[PDB]
RNA sequence: GGCGAGAGACCGAUAGCGAACAAGUACAGUGAUGGAAAGAUGAAAAGAACUUUGAAAAGAGAGUGAAAAAGUACGUGAAAUU
RNA sequence: GUGGAGGCUCGUAGCGGUUCUGACGUGCAAAUCGAUCGUCGAAUUUGGGUAUAGGGGCGAAAGACUAAUCGAACCAUCUAGU
RNA sequence: UCUAGUGCAGAUCUUGGUGGUAGUAGCAAAUAUUCAAAUGAGAACUUUGAAGACUGAAGUGGGGAAAGGUUCCACGUCAACA
RNA sequence: UACUGAUAACCGCAGCAGGUCUCCAAGGUGAACAGCCUCUAGUUGAUAGAAUAAUGUAGAUAAGGGAAGUCGGCAAAAUAG
RNA sequence: AUGUACAACGGGGUAUUGUAAGCAGUAGAGUAGCCUUGUUGUUACGAUCUGCUGAGAUUAAGCCUUUGUUGUCUGAUUUGU
């Protein structure tokens, strides 16, 4: 909520640093096995249990 | 192809709405004005102008008058060709009281 | 109403974050979690939670100097510096 | 085009809501253009954008 | 169990550790706990210049390649079903 | 006349949940919708905090409630129980 | 010659996949939309203007607690979701 | 310390008619933050179009009689300030 | 597919309801005010009433009719003993 606590922010922030795609060069190097994120999170459909 | 002309006409919504749910005779009034236009012109592409409109939903949805006076205009059109080079547009007459009126031609002036 | 609108009705959390294992079993009203057994001094396990061992135990983690200690062991415990040859 | 966020910012600025502001259609892209509240009150000025006539609610027939 | 080495009449990706892959992961649950799926282009990206239709995606040509009856919905490519 | 009591009464919100054994009944919904009803200043309604934990609690007592689970919760193990 | 985790039509079998039903049931609560212009490839729904209506201050208004976490605002933008 | 606070931001597997604490509260009618209408504020959202058969659901009316119906006057009607 | 053609309008008829608006009135419960004081004095308010007014409005959407007005009347597909 609004009045929130420091460790609920630090957690938040994180995770939005986490909210957001591959770099497709990560796509382009050698012996890549990865084309796409799966640790991609969307507050609409699945909440952090924090 | 010809009858680049206007004229003005009469029509019942009375008739034409006769039996119609409260909440569609105007809606039903402009489509069937659409109609009135394609059978007198032989036109598709109808315009209503928004005086028309008001005029129509002016005593509301279940108000509409049992008569209007129109003035059709077929026109030649433009803007990038469509099926038809023909349209009309639809444009009210202030008259006082709309009975008692028949259709005449009108011309460019 | 014992479903759906009680779930509507469902919005205090029993549980949140611990300090000790990070993974929202700190029951409040109790002080303690429910995973690690904080704030007591020892870590909870369970010879009949085999899992949760498996999960909570050593190798899971950086092990941040336990894998030198191999490393060091094989190096005799040595003290000193190298010497140029 | 878009502007609801152009009729919002009018609404806040001249103190008004949604359902007062009017904005010419006749001067869409200035409008469009138009991004600050700056801006919009320099359409306010020169009219672009009209407060509103208030709807009246009259007390004639109580009185 | 831990660390390091070697082997097998063992399993060969619905098998074998739950996990051959960013697996105790995503995900669920208040929580204890629960707990997946998912391997293969090609020797080499040479991963399709250029033209044309189309709003574009894509298509038809072209071309690469031994092979596009290998086109990242990629080895082969069964059946049900179409 | 004054005054303005009451686990008084009519009746809103609010709390509930009688009847239609109505709608829906592969639903809006794993108990809802509509009308009709009960009570509505009190043994009232209710948030937050707090205590009570499984043969245990809590129960103005229905064997009711105890996280869509109760004539003894849920998790794992004994357990590939017989 | 040896050796087995050795042969499936079934086990309301397990896992995955596919169908007919079937272009079907159905997408019907919450009084309600219409005219033109602009954009755009494309407009029943996007934007504007005009009109008609609603919530009708115990409101579909304005602000908050719990919870949620960046949904806030902007620019671009429509393969998937709505 | 933004923002929602809910027929789309919470929980109900979801953009579910459910549920979830609260503050402010205009004019008229009327006893009344009842119901109806309106102003400020906000929405104009819920897949649409054309027809208007049976059957449905929701809502209404019906001569004469007046519970004979039915388990039972269920339901509706009358009554009403 | 150029005619006792068809339609949209208009007019007339038939029906329904019940006497429109507007104007006027020495109609009008009564009440104020005036001064030329009244010898109906007049001005203003005022539910309603009377006349113009069986008037006016509606009248085919599945009513009748038309000597009127204005329009329309060559698009597509298929078929052989």
């Amino acid at each position: 909520a609004a009045q929130k606590s420091f460790r609920i922010k630090q957690k938040m922030a994180k995770a939005k640093k986490q909210n957001r795609p591959l770099p497709q060069w990560i796509r382009l190097r050698t012996n890549n096995t990865i084309r796409y994120n799966a640790k991609r999170r969307n507050w609409r459909r699945t909440k952090m249990n924090i | 192809l010809k009858d680049v002309v206007t004229r003005e006409y009469t029509i019942n919504l009375h008739k034409r709405l006769h039996g119609v749910s409260f909440k569609k005779r105007a809606p039903r009034a402009v489509k069937e004005i659409k109609k009135f236009a394609k059978l007198h012109m032989g036109t598709d592409d109808v315009r209503l102008a928004p005086e028309l409109n008001q005029a129509i939903w002016k005593r509301g949805v279940k108000g509409v008058e049992y008569r209007l006076r129109l003035r059709i205009s077929r026109k030649r059109n433009e803007e990038e060709d469509a099926k038809n080079p023909l349209f009309s547009y639809v444009e009210p007459v202030l008259v006082a009281s709309a009975k008692g009126l028949q259709t005449v031609v009108v011309e460019e002036d | 109403g014992k479903g759906t609108p009680s779930f509507g009705k469902r919005h205090n959390k029993s549980h949140t974050l611990c300090n000790r294992c990070g993974r929202r079993s700190f029951h409040v009203q109790k002080k303690t979690c429910s995973s690690c057994g904080y704030p007591a001094a020892k870590t909870r396990s369970y010879n009949w939670g085999a899992k949760a061992k498996r999960r909570h135990t050593t190798g899971t983690g950086r092990m941040r100097y336990l894998k030198h200690v191999s490393r060091r062991f094989k190096n005799g415990f040595q003290t000193g510096s190298a010497s140029k040859a | 085009a878009n502007l609801r966020t152009q009729k919002r910012l009018a609404a806040s600025v001249v103190g008004v809501g949604k359902r007062k502001v009017w904005l010419d259609p006749n001067e869409t892209s200035e409008i469009a253009q138009a991004n600050s509240r700056n801006a919009i009150r320099k359409l306010v000025k020169n009219g672009t954008i009209v407060k509103k006539a208030v709807t009246v609610h009259s007390k004639s027939r109580t009185r």
